[PDB]
């Protein structure tokens, strides 16, 4: 079972500020990693396929980088259209197994 | 359209187990995998298991082996989840998912969340 | 002295296809070779050179699993020195190596309603292939893998541990 640290859990930031985040693996996964949003009281949706490279139909704004074991994901620039908690999020091999989750703050 | 639906809110007391469900439509049922999410208030997403609904295999979280079995009616194209047994800590959000096992393996669709208030009183 | 990750490999949700066999390094694990064994699920576990029941003694110096899908039929041939279009093009075993090829039925999972095909093998190549090397009209044919397919014609997915037994410093070891 891989088990994937994503912190901080609080990402306090001002909007405008260019924002990062990272999924650091316990094992090598190769490069089959998603990202989630979850909005205040909603569900999570996918936003990055393969943690690389957007889904076809979300904003070109997201963009996912890294590969191996070390995945990130940056937002050019949080507004509160973006406030949101993030869940990392494998599918290489079983067990499946999410992430902490971070939080955006003012 | 694709989308899924959640049977919807359910209360019961402890012991009283609960049977729910999360309606599928829009697409071929037996092409893309069938997913259980679980998420708590105060803290993020756990997977349950995974179901095929094109062959009844099942896959589970070890944690719960036990309380979660899962099942499919193919031919209504709506797949199930059982829970033996409720605790007050139980007491949880749930999600069904879709899983695109032999394309992107991406849970790219979702329920609208299914709440289990396991109450004592 | 850590577990070794063999589930991984095991219980990885899609495998190479057979013409690019995959190949995972295993080091500084103790591997369990117990759990592996008593397992019924694998319906072919035999062992080259090495006794099975023996396998959780040894300690080995550098140990590979190779992981691919292949039809029934052709899994006869991984056994080493036999001739054959998958085995010659495709996948080809050294002569008297010291493993154990490990097989299983995966129709319950690979198997897709009307047929998957994301699982290619070499159909022309031009001479037959040297010990341990991967390649990459026109040369790859799919699989047709349908859930109602025959048994050879059903999907087994197979894993070969391939591990030297010298006495150069050991890495991985089993209780
Ligand atoms: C490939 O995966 C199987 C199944 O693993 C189990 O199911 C997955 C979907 C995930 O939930 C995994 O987290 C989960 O372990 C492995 O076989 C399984 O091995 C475990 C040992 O850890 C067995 O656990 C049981 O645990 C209870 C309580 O401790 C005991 O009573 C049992 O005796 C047993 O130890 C589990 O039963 C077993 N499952 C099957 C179907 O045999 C498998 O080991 C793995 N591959 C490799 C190479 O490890």
């Amino acid at each position: 079972d891989i088990v994937l640290t994503q912190s901080p859990a609080i990402l306090s930031v001002s909007p405008g500020e260019r924002v990062s985040f990272s999924c650091r693996a316990s094992q090598n996964i190769g490069t089959i990693i998603h990202w989630y949003q979850q909005r205040t009281n909603g569900s999570p949706r996918l936003l990055i396929k393969y943690a690389s490279e957007s889904v076809s139909g979300i904003p070109s704004r997201f963009s996912g980088s890294g590969s191996g074991t070390d995945f990130t994901l940056s937002i050019n620039s949080v507004e509160s259209e973006d406030i949101a908690d993030y869940y990392c999020q494998q599918s290489s091999s079983w067990p499946l197994t999410f992430g902490a989750g971070t939080k955006l703050e003012l | 359209e694709v989308q899924l639906q959640q049977s919807g809110a359910e209360l019961v007391k402890p012991g009283a187990s609960v049977k729910m469900s999360c309606k599928a439509s829009g697409y071929t049922f037996t092409s893309y995998w069938i997913t259980w999410v679980k998420q708590r208030p105060g803290q993020g997403l756990e997977w349950i298991g995974d179901i095929y609904p094109g062959s009844g295999s099942t896959k589970y979280n070890e944690k719960f082996r036990s309380e979660a079995t899962l099942t499919v009616d193919t031919s209504s194209t709506t797949a199930y989840m059982q829970l033996s047994s409720l605790t007050s800590e139980d007491s949880a959000v749930y999600y069904c998912a879709r899983w695109d096992f032999y394309g992107s393996r991406t849970f790219d669709y979702w329920g609208q969340g299914t709440t289990l208030t396991v109450s004592s009183a | 002295t850590n577990l070794c990750p063999f589930g991984e490999v095991f219980n990885a949700t899609r495998f190479a296809s057979v013409y690019a066999w995959n190949r995972k390094r295993i080091s500084n694990c103790v591997a369990d070779y117990s759990v592996l064994y008593n397992s019924a699920s694998f319906s072919t576990f035999k062992c080259y050179g090495v006794s099975p029941t023996k396998l959780n003694d040894l300690c080995f110096t550098n140990v590979y699993a190779d992981s691919f899908v292949i039809r029934g039929d052709e899994v006869r041939q991984i056994a080493p020195g036999q001739t054959g279009k998958i085995a010659d093009y495709n996948y080809k075993l050294p002569d008297d190596f010291t493993g154990c090829v490990i097989a299983w039925n995966s129709n319950n999972l690979d198997s897709k309603v009307g047929g998957n095909y994301n699982y290619l093998y070499r159909l022309f190549r031009k001479s037959n292939l040297k010990p341990f090397e991967r390649d990459i009209y026109f040369p790859l044919q799919s699989y047709g893998f349908q859930p109602t397919n025959g048994v050879g014609y059903q999907p087994y997915r197979v894993v070969v541990l391939s591990f030297e037994l010298l006495h150069a410093p050991a890495t991985v070891c089993g209780p």
